[PDB]
């Protein structure tokens, strides 16, 4: 087949490569690739120690019933975020933390701008960016307890001054929540998942399994056109 | 470092079954692909079997087609050749080649250590220095013919050159010609015109005297010309 | 006291070199090759499609033989195609899936690649063992390795994320020569024809040429208004080309140390990704995100085709050291030769 | 063959107005959808649009081969030979089974769109798309086509409703049908179930995905039930007894329930995927 | 203290800088030119080769 000997042996090397290649690709679209972007230091490292272990870029593994999760904690970058975060196009969900502490703490770098007020820049840069537009965000908002005793001794006003409700912990945790995911300008194509962690919480990943399969489960019925 | 030890051979009576073992290590044993190549006792090299990696083409001499079988166990980075029905004709040491094939690549570049076995169409090389004498220093020029042009389509000419010193394996010096194997110094070159072809070493030493094989991977099977002594003065 | 006294002498100094580069403009690129035939409809056709990769190729480099290119995607892998019979020669696997560059070496028994893991790994292509190899995984930079480009087989240069090249000993792991100067990431930096000088183009808005065996920066171009991306010598060496965000390539010479001619149209408001020259120097082929490649004729602002076929951005481009092609890899995994 | 043209009257120019008019805005629309389909470029490496495709060629193929026979043997009480007469019912029951086995894939689909979500890209690939599209269509094929290979009517009378063509046979098809409309009533009823089992266990933390499949394939479903199940309760029942009433007039209208669902299948299938839509805007 | 030192060194690269030798771009455009209108013939993009003569024929 006006081919040589070697040619055909270079070819068969080719198919080989290319049979691994698609059960590399197979194996890696079988996992559920997640995208950490929580806010300076809001419980980014609590979410992490919580869902165990099963340079800039840090990759967590863990697996859950059976499925496997890629997490990026790409923070330690320290460079311009639009310049790199077309990479992690194409991601599951974003994983954004947010500390209900940060409340009352002013970030020390500027001492004027609120640090949750900071949470809710980062969260709304980053859930109408270009590249995430269909991609869900799993908002997780840390410091249950630490909360709950602020909100018993001190006021939400500070970060809120628009606000009606009583200092009661409920209220206050829902106009924050409310707050987040009123950001969200394409509330068509986008879903967020919120959940109220703690220390001690142990259904965190049992929340992040339920939010990636519903995530997943959309994505599939928008592909085969019932959607 | 990278070696291949093959073990398996020994007396065998005529129309015997009796298998070769290769083992292979120092080297990723699945991506190449390996050969058999033989070698009577007073005789030249001659092609046996060929298994690519995978399995996924095999390939055997006229010889021994449908008599021998070559499998390989790439977990256990062995080489297999089960032989049934043995001649007088296989009496031979029989040699595990390792080969590869991409762009650039260096087949035939290591091979193994011998078997010692005993029995109680085709693109034709040639060689016509049965012997050539030489003193150390000087220049020689090995001159091996075909029967067919090696000068493929591609522009690549398909002539491997060997060298067996005395009592050693083939070592490879210039596969596809004016290529010079990784390892052999530049004393070699190699050149030729489609039909005749010549190996030419500019300075002689005492490691360089044995027999040169040339050799053609155009088509299987390969073919081995009758080698060209080389002899002290 | 001093600081007001150092930043008004500072401006003074940026004054006198804009008025001593105005004085050098006797006349415009565009103006002198006015009585030039232009070179016309290019007519360059998608030769022979390279597929294989499962993600977005971010980066590929030719090889010295104009026939072996290596391919670097999100995916992990890097594969390094065989143009001539579209043959994968190797896949090799890569422990960050991260990945923003890759090089091939000139005497291609090398190739490197980098990414988010903020590293730089040379991969050993032809050895025993028959495998692919980390030879040296360069670390030392604090950011996301933009581009790498081999001097030789033991000295790389390494744009990176943190405002600063480096130039590496391969053999040591060592950075050897730090380039500091630039105030944005750095995107891309182009080595010379005679490996001497080199020019990173950052996103500061200026693309900086530097010396390898000094470590400072000969001279500063600026005229870009957004990030520059992609960098590019003039195959004679005392010219390149930078593409940046705001759809413009600009052509900067470094005897004049200005700007020579600007490769702008008012339809083209996307960025720029990858820009290479051809052989003679004539076409300036730039590939932008609008899912398209642009042939600029170099000598007059005219554009001579548009390289169609890719769909999703084009995110590396180059030309084959003998001109013969032109490979052009985009967001989906696809490579297209160009001839 | 007269008694099986009994249907005539003032309204032989209605049931051929409308025969032709259904026939061709039907080919119309699956030929538009099919051309949007394979021009994006984008939908061929998506295994479910090729199955609607699939299904937009069947029904493409059914409306014109049913369109063009029908108003040749009945409206212009055209006799057809005894040889082609045979090959011609097995096309359009070829087609229609097509459309159905097509309507059973995109079914199938749906199912493994929940079942397994992660390994649903890697399950069904576009390599394993066509595979058991193709096996679908030769066996849709050899169970409409087995009259034109080796069977015309030699045992037992031939069925009243369709000419040459016996009741043995009519009964074997139809239970192959019936089993082929269980499945597709089946796979929903566990993509409904999966639905309603996530949907509450997400809640469960703090409806509409459980209401939106249960819209979209209850329209499919009662579209499909109500332009199928009047022709197949009918020929199950002309097995028992002769038929010889008005009921064959009858049958002869509300074939044309057939026609209605191939012109429903693109606006419900195709036209409410977002993808197909913003392919037509664009 | 913490910046004084910073623009010292800007000062001095500006200054180096400025004093490098200028040619015109008259003088620079020709030469850019003169290269391209030099290696025209051995462009095979500007110039289409003979599909005999490449290699990747189809
Ligand atoms: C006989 C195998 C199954 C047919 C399924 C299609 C359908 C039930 C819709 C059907 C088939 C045939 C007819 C007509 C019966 C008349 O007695 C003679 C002319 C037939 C149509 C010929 C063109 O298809 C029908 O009305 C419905």
């Amino acid at each position: 087949c006006t081919l040589s000997a070697e040619d055909k042996a270079a070819v068969e090397r080719s198919k080989m490569i290319d049979r691994n290649l698609r059960e590399d690709g197979e194996k890696a679209a079988r996992e559920v690739k997640l995208l950490l972007l929580g806010a300076g230091e809001s419980g980014k490292s609590t979410i992490v120690k919580q869902m165990k272990i099963i340079t800039g870029i840090v990759e967590t593994h863990f697996t859950f019933k059976d499925l496997h999760f890629k997490m990026f904690d790409v923070g330690g970058q320290r460079s311009e975020r639009k310049k790199w975060i077309h990479c992690f196009e194409g991601v599951t969900a974003i994983i954004f933390c947010v500390a209900l502490s940060d409340y009352d703490l002013v970030l020390a770098e500027d001492e004027e701008m609120n640090r949750m007020h900071e949470s809710m820049k980062l969260f709304d840069s980053i859930c109408n960016n270009k590249w995430f537009t269909d991609t869900s965000i799993i908002l997780f908002l840390n410091k249950k307890d630490l909360f709950e005793e602020k909100i018993k001794k001190s006021p939400l006003t500070i970060c809120y001054p628009e606000y009606a409700g009583s200092n009661t912990y409920e209220e206050a945790a829902a106009y924050i929540q409310c707050q987040f995911e009123d950001l969200n300008k394409r509330k068509d194509t986008k879903e967020i998942y919120t959940h109220f962690t703690c220390a001690t919480d142990t259904k965190n990943v049992q929340f992040v399994f339920d939010a990636v399969t519903d995530v997943i489960i959309k994505n599939n019925l928008k592909d085969c056109g019932l959607f | 470092d990278v070696q291949l030890v093959e073990s398996g051979g020994g007396l065998v009576q005529p129309g015997g079954s009796r298998k070769l073992s290769c083992s292979a290590s120092g080297f990723a044993f699945s991506s190449f692909g390996m050969h058999w190549v033989r070698q009577a006792p007073e005789k030249g090299l001659e092609w046996v079997a060929y298994i690519s990696s995978g399995s996924g083409t095999i390939y055997y001499a006229d010889t021994v087609k449908g008599r021998f079988t070559i499998s390989r166990d790439d977990p256990k980075n062995t080489l297999f050749l089960q032989m049934t029905s043995l001649r007088s004709e296989d009496t031979a040491m029989y040699y595990c080649v390792r080969s590869i094939y991409y762009y650039g690549s260096s087949p035939f570049d290591f091979w193994g250590q011998g078997t010692t076995l005993t029995v109680s169409s085709d693109i034709v090389m040639t060689q016509a220095t049965s012997s050539v004498p030489v003193t150390p220093g000087e220049s020689v020029s090995i001159s091996c013919r075909s029967s067919k042009s090696l000068l493929h389509s591609n522009g690549n000419t398909y002539l491997y050159w060997f060298l067996q010193r005395p009592g050693q394996s083939p070592q490879l010096l210039i596969y596809r010609m004016s290529n010079l194997a990784s390892g052999v110094p530049d004393r070699f070159s190699g050149s030729g015109s489609g039909t005749a072809f010549t190996l030419t070493i500019s300075r002689l030493e005492a490691e360089d005297v044995g027999v040169y094989y040339c050799m053609q991977h155009l088509e299987y099977p390969l073919t081995f010309g009758a080698g060209t002594k080389l002899e002290l003065k | 006291s001093e600081l007001d006294q150092l930043r008004q002498e500072a401006e003074q100094l940026k004054n006198q070199i804009r008025d001593a580069r105005k004085a050098c403009a006797d006349a415009t690129l565009s103006q002198i090759t006015n009585n030039i035939d232009p070179v016309g409809r290019i007519q360059m056709r998608t030769r022979r499609t390279l597929r294989g990769h499962l993600a977005k190729i971010y980066a590929m480099h030719w090889g010295t033989d104009s026939r072996l290119l290596v391919s670097a995607s999100q995916d992990g892998k890097l594969i390094i195609w065989d143009s001539y019979t579209t043959n994968k020669v190797h896949a090799i696997p890569l422990r960050s899936s991260w990945v923003m560059t890759c090089a091939y070496a000139p005497s291609g028994n090398y190739v490197a690649c980098g990414g988010l893991d903020n590293i730089c790994s040379i991969y050993n292509l032809k050895t025993r063992e028959g495998n692919v190899r980390v030879s040296r995984e360069l670390a030392g930079h604090t950011g996301y390795l933009s581009c790498c480009r081999f001097l030789d087989d033991n000295q790389i240069v390494t744009s990176s994320g943190d405002t600063t090249c480096a130039l590496w000993d391969i053999e040591t792991g060592q950075q050897t020569t730090t380039f500091t100067g630039h105030t944005g990431d750095v995107m891309s930096l182009s080595l010379a024809p005679d490996t001497r000088l080199f020019v990173s183009g950052a996103c500061d808005a200026s693309a900086k040429l530097w010396d390898v065996r000094e470590g400072m920066c000969r001279q500063t171009f600026t005229g870009h208004e957004s990030d520059i991306n992609a960098i590019c010598f003039f195959p004679n060496g005392n010219a390149f080309a930078t593409g940046s965000d705001d759809a413009t390539c600009r052509l900067f010479d470094l005897r004049a140390d200005q700007e020579l001619m600007t490769y702008s149209h008012d339809n083209i408001i996307c960025g720029i990704t990858s820009v290479s020259f051809s052989k003679s120097g004539r076409l300036l082929l730039a590939g932008y995100d609008d899912f398209n490649c642009n042939v600029w004729d170099a000598l007059k602002a005219d554009r001579a085709g548009v390289l169609a076929g890719h769909d999703n951005r084009v995110s590396c481009l180059g030309v084959t050291d003998d001109g013969m092609a032109v490979a052009t890899g985009s967001w989906d995994s696809f490579l297209k030769i160009w001839n | 063959m007269k008694d099986y043209m009994i249907l005539s009257g003032p309204q032989k120019t209605a049931v051929a107005v409308l025969c032709t008019l259904l026939g061709l805005l039907s080919a119309l629309e699956n030929v538009a959808v099919l051309y949007l389909i394979l021009s994006s470029h984008q939908l061929r490496r998506k295994p479910s649009y090729l199955f609607i495709g699939s299904l937009a060629g069947a029904d493409f193929l059914a409306s014109v081969v049913f369109a063009c026979s029908f108003v040749n043997f009945h409206v212009f009480h055209g006799v057809d030979s005894k040889a082609v007469f045979l090959l011609k019912i097995g096309s359009v029951t070829m087609t229609f089974t097509a459309s159905v086995g097509s309507l059973l894939l995109t079914a199938i689909d749906r199912y493994l769109c929940l079942r397994y979500p992660p390994s649903y890209k890697a399950l069904l690939t576009r390599g394993r798309a066509l595979v058991t599209l193709g096996i679908m269509w030769v066996l849709s094929a050899l169970v409409s086509y087995l009259p034109l290979m080796g069977w015309t009517c030699c045992p037992r009378p031939c069925s009243e409703l369709f000419p040459l063509i016996p009741n043995d046979y009519l009964l074997s098809w139809l239970l192959f049908i019936a089993f082929l409309f269980s499945g597709i009533i089946y796979t929903y009823g566990h993509v409904l179930w999966k639905a309603h089992q996530h949907v509450a266990s997400l809640s469960g933390h703090q409806m509409r995905l459980d209401v939106r499949l249960a819209k979209t394939l209850g329209l499919v479903l009662a579209v499909l039930l109500i332009c199928w199940f009047p022709v197949l309760a009918l020929m199950a029942h002309s097995l028992a007894t002769t038929l010889s009433d008005q009921v064959k007039k009858a049958f002869a209208f509300c074939s044309m329930l057939c026609l209605i669902n191939s012109m429903v299948n693109p606006v419900i299938y195709a036209l409410r995927s977002g993808e197909i839509r913003s392919s037509a805007h664009h | 203290t913490a910046s004084i030192a910073q623009a010292r060194k800007l000062v001095e690269q500006l200054k180096m800088e400025a004093n490098i030798d200028r040619i015109k771009v008259s003088k620079a455009a020709a030469d850019l030119m003169a290269y391209c209108e030099a290696h025209a013939k051995e462009d095979p993009l500007l110039t289409p080769v003979p599909a005999s003569e490449n290699p990747f024929r189809e």
